[PDB]
RNA sequence: AUACUUACCUUAAGAUAUCAGAGGAAAGUCCUACUGAUCAAACAUGCGCUUCCAAUAGUAGAAGGACGUUAAGCAUUUAUCAUUGAACUAGUUCAUUGAAGUCAUUGAUGCAAACUCCUUGGUCACACACACGGCGCGGAAGGCGUGUUUGCUGACGUUUCCAUUCCCUUGUUUCAAUCAUUGGUUAAUCCCUUUGGGUUAAACUGAUUUUUGGGGCCCUUUGUUUCUUCUGCCUGGAGAAGUUUGACACCAAAUUCAAAUUGGUGUUAGGGGAGCUGGGGCCUUUCAAAA
């Protein structure tokens, strides 16, 4: 009973340009 | 007899009843005696004509019971062992 | 007479409703019996069906039609391997038994009627029973009266954001590698 | 007078085996019911549309093939072009049938009515086949 | 169909699928397991069959096909008062020889239990 | 998916693969035969792999959709319930309901669309905000004018402001050609 | 598991086949591994006893189901009571007040079909065989009969008690080659008393064993032979250890912190041969009685 059936997904960050910025307005 | 002992083994589990009047009482079995009269808890009732109600507590006379439905997993329960080995009874 | 309790295998002398009722409710008898049905229940899943095989004489047609079809390779794990993988599979079934996704109860936590429904002790249908279901508690809360007037604004640095959806351990490499936006 | 092949051998009771065989030939026939079965004596019909009697032995030589007799030869053939070389199947198997090399024995009782010597000859040549 | 032993009592027959008739005109078909002095018996997987009031006119004297409404109820315990007569439907999943085998192995295992308990109690 | 994979794992015979899909699609798409006669065991072990691959693909698509929907919208929504007519909702939550509704409209699934409007409607019912939009998507995209009238009528009850709803409602009734109403 | 405290409570009765006869301590009782009859159980064992046990010379079929679909199938019949007011014929509609009110009307009842899917079986051997209605090996379920033992049956304890075994195999089957072992037949040579016996090497034949090759069927054995554990396998069917006062697997706990601890459930299997032993049928010999 060490490993488990399910995990929370971990995912990479996309470098933070002005296109992937969720706060961008202009 | 075994048939009554199985009813005693069904205490605290959801069971079904059929009274000879035609009704159906399905709910959780609190008490049972060797006279087969049982009392059930939080039970759903079906009148002989189908009208269904709900009552919190019920006591029924064993003479009026027709069949009792018991959770299936009691089938393999130790009461049904044919060849069984008991120890010696204590001396009193 | 004498009442033999075959779960505990121990006799009790001169059966009476009081003494028998006390034994059946007893903690030791409880553990013994519960474990007994745990075994008798795990057996039907453990027991292999082992249904009987009936082999008929293969006809001349299907032996020729099946001879041109190439023979497929079979994979057979080592004993040391198959013991471990059986352990893992069984422990996975035990996991899928206990899952019971409750997330709805996590969503409505701050609803005005949350105390009358999801607390399940103070309900109507199941409410009165839980009291008698409380153990004898021998030795050694969320009241229903709550209103909307408490916690008027559900967000003041109170809530945790919703937990991410789970993922299979096997296929965990299937996930898109990078997110679309920049989270903090 | 007609001859079969590769019939089921397994039912061991002639009146039950003729039940099964008759059942495959004619569904909703006289006898799906089973109070009784008719037994014409040597020298009445089993089923309508040509059937008269059924014959099965247990011998290892005759094992799988059971013979049928009919009212007349043109109805005996009429049963054969009923299916017209489209094989019917009894319990598990399609049967391959043909005209019997020896004439129907109960048909000889009808022919000569239209037979003690044959019964003498059968006892004699049977006595010799025992040898 | 099935031939029951010419002399066989309710004790001889266990695990046979039975057919039980009550006073109300309904039937409980299933495996018998236990019974009692006053003949209330325990059926394993049982189905109560009933002839509706509407199909009943079809049984009065003149091939009949009755629609018998039935519902499945597992592991019941009947009451001897209601039971009327009992008939045998089928014979058990196991033959007689095989049941002798499992009976003997079960008895041997039962003795082994008594020895393992006695010698676990004696020394400690 | 764990129940599905397990139930695939517990299949002991070829005959039980017809439970998944019919006999023809298995022989055509995955090229596996149920009537196959021979040594079956390794053939069925091959068939479980070929059946688990496509389930892994379905897992690819559906995982993608779920992770998008959570990572963008559902993670931003902290209140799924009604509260009261005196409740206020945060601005970011409004914005994520709006964009979540536009996304749902884009999926073009009508059941899930009406669901996500009614789902979005109980958290904020009193603004008139989602009432107007839920009249707009149904008046133009689906082109259903009566449904829009009925949306605005049910919006008259919950919404406190009522002015925009009753103006747009005057217009909807004008175009519907009901003058007595 | 042990010690202490507190609570709950204690023995329906009798018997273990019947009948009859003889004996022991006029009436009755008890008793006789005493004698007969009948009954019952277990164990054996037989019957030309009865019924049943699925296609591969083919893509089937038999029994039983679906708490399965078509399917809002087709054809029918049903959806509360009381009080007051308005209109109305001489019962009907609308509104208000009260009481209870299984859900269903895609329902319920009747009628029928098609399709699909589940469980089960010796899917055995020999045979593709012109008969007047058998006498292949097994399994299941019965009926009838003889024989033995016992007189409800089982755990527990005691004894100058009596007891007391092995081997091979766990894909299977068949053929061929070669090796080894044993037996029978024929030819030649030598020795002893035309005949008989022994030995020799050689030839043929049957049975058994070792190594290889070929073929057949099976591998769902799905945790790749399921009697365990460990090693291991599809270009393979394997190897090592072990087998009931024991071992193994598994379930449950709380801690320690991956072992064990305590409490429970289950497995320890199948096949063949040798030995020993019980029963049955047949043959030969010996004995007793009767005609
Ligand atoms: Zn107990």
């Amino acid at each position: 009973n060490h490993m488990s059936q399910f995990i929370y997904p971990v995912q990479q960050q996309p470098s933070l340009n002005h296109f992937t910025d969720p706060n961008n307005t202009t | 007899g075994i048939p009554v002992k199985l009813l005693n083994e069904a205490q605290g589990h959801i069971v079904s009843l059929e009274l000879t009047t035609g009704a159906t009482y399905r709910g959780k079995l609190v008490e049972s005696e060797d006279s087969m009269n049982v009392q059930l808890r939080d039970v759903i009732a079906t009148e002989p004509q189908g009208a269904v109600t709900h009552m919190d507590q019920i006591f029924v006379r064993g003479s009026q019971i027709k069949f009792i439905v018991v959770p299936d997993l009691l089938k393999n329960a130790p009461l049904f062992k044919k060849n069984s080995s008991r120890p010696m009874p204590p001396i009193r | 007479t004498r009442y033999y309790c075959e779960y505990c295998h121990s006799y009790l002398t001169h059966d009476t409703l009081s003494v028998r009722k006390s034994h059946l409710v007893g903690k030791n008898h409880l553990r013994i019996t519960a474990d007994y049905y745990r075994n008798k229940a795990r057996d039907i899943i453990n027991k292999h069906n082992h249904k009987r095989r009936h082999i008929g004489k293969r006809g001349r047609k299907e032996r020729e039609n099946s001879s041109q079809n190439e023979t497929l390779k079979v994979t057979c794990l080592s004993n040391k391997e198959k013991r471990h993988i059986m352990h893992v599979k069984k422990m996975n079934q035990k996991e899928l038994a206990q899952t019971s996704i409750d997330t709805l109860k996590l969503l409505y936590d701050g609803s005005p009627g949350y105390s009358k429904v999801f607390v399940d002790a103070n309900r109507f249908d199941i409410g009165d029973l839980v009291k008698a279901s409380k153990l004898p508690q021998r030795a050694n809360s969320r009241s229903r009266d709550e209103t909307c007037e408490s916690n008027p604004f559900p967000r003041l640095n109170n809530p945790k954001k919703l937990e991410p959806p789970k993922i299979l351990s096997q296929w965990s490499n299937t996930i898109p590698k990078t997110s679309i936006f920049y989270s903090v | 007078a007609l001859y079969f092949q590769n019939l089921p051998s397994r039912p061991a009771n002639k009146e039950n085996y003729t039940r099964l065989l008759l059942k495959h030939i004619n569904p909703n026939n006289k006898y799906a019911i089973n109070p009784s079965l008719p037994l014409p004596h040597n020298k009445l019909l089993d089923d309508q549309m040509g059937l008269l009697e059924v014959s099965i032995s247990r011998s290892s030589k005759m094992t799988n093939q059971a013979f049928l007799t009919f009212v007349t030869q043109e109805e005996a053939d009429r049963f054969l072009e009923k299916y017209t070389t489209t094989a019917l199947k009894v319990q598990g198997r399609k049967v391959r049938m043909g005209k019997a090399r020896t004439n129907s024995l109960l048909g000889l009782s009808i022919e000569m009515q239209k037979t003690y010597n044959l019964d003498i000859k059968k006892v004699l040549k049977a006595r010799k086949l025992k040898r | 169909k099935i031939q029951v032993a010419h002399s066989s009592r309710l004790a001889n027959l266990i695990d046979y699928k039975l057919r039980v008739l009550t006073q109300d005109g309904r039937v409980y078909i299933g495996q018998l397991m236990a019974f009692d002095k006053h003949m209330n018996l325990v059926l394993n997987e049982c189905i109560e069959e009933r002839v509706p009031k509407t199909q009943l006119d079809k049984l009065r004297p003149r091939t009949l096909n009755i629609k018998v409404e039935k519902r499945v109820l597992g592991l019941t315990i009947l009451r001897g008062e209601q039971i009327l007569s009992t008939v045998v439907e089928d014979k058990p999943l196991l033959s007689k020889k095989e049941r002798l085998v499992r009976d003997k192995k079960e008895k041997k295992q039962a003795q082994k239990q008594t020895k393992l308990r006695k010698e676990k109690e004696k020394k400690p | 998916y764990a129940l599905w994979l397990q139930r695939i794992d517990d299949i002991m015979d070829l005959k039980q693969l017809s439970q998944l899909t019919s006999k023809d699609e298995l022989l055509k798409k995955l090229k596996i035969d149920i009537n196959y006669s021979g040594r079956k065991g390794p053939y069925l072990q091959d068939a479980k792999k070929k059946l688990k691959k496509i389930t892994k693909e379905m897992y690819m698509v559906v995982q993608y959709q779920v992770l998008e929907i959570y990572s963008i919208f559902e993670s931003k929504i902290y209140i799924n319930y009604y509260t009261s007519p005196e409740t206020l909702v945060s601005s970011d939550e409004i914005e994520t309901w709006i964009k979540y509704l536009d996304y749902t409209i884009t999926l073009q699934t009508d059941s899930l669309t009406h669901l996500n409007f009614q789902r979005a409607l109980l958290p904020l019912a009193h603004y008139d905000l989602v009432w107007i939009k839920y009249s707009k998507w149904l008046i133009n995209s689906k082109n259903d004018l009566l449904g829009a009238k009925n949306v605005l009528l049910m919006g008259l009850k919950f919404s406190l402001k009522k002015t925009e709803i009753i103006k747009l409602l005057y217009s909807v009734i004008c175009k519907l050609n009901e003058y007595v109403l």
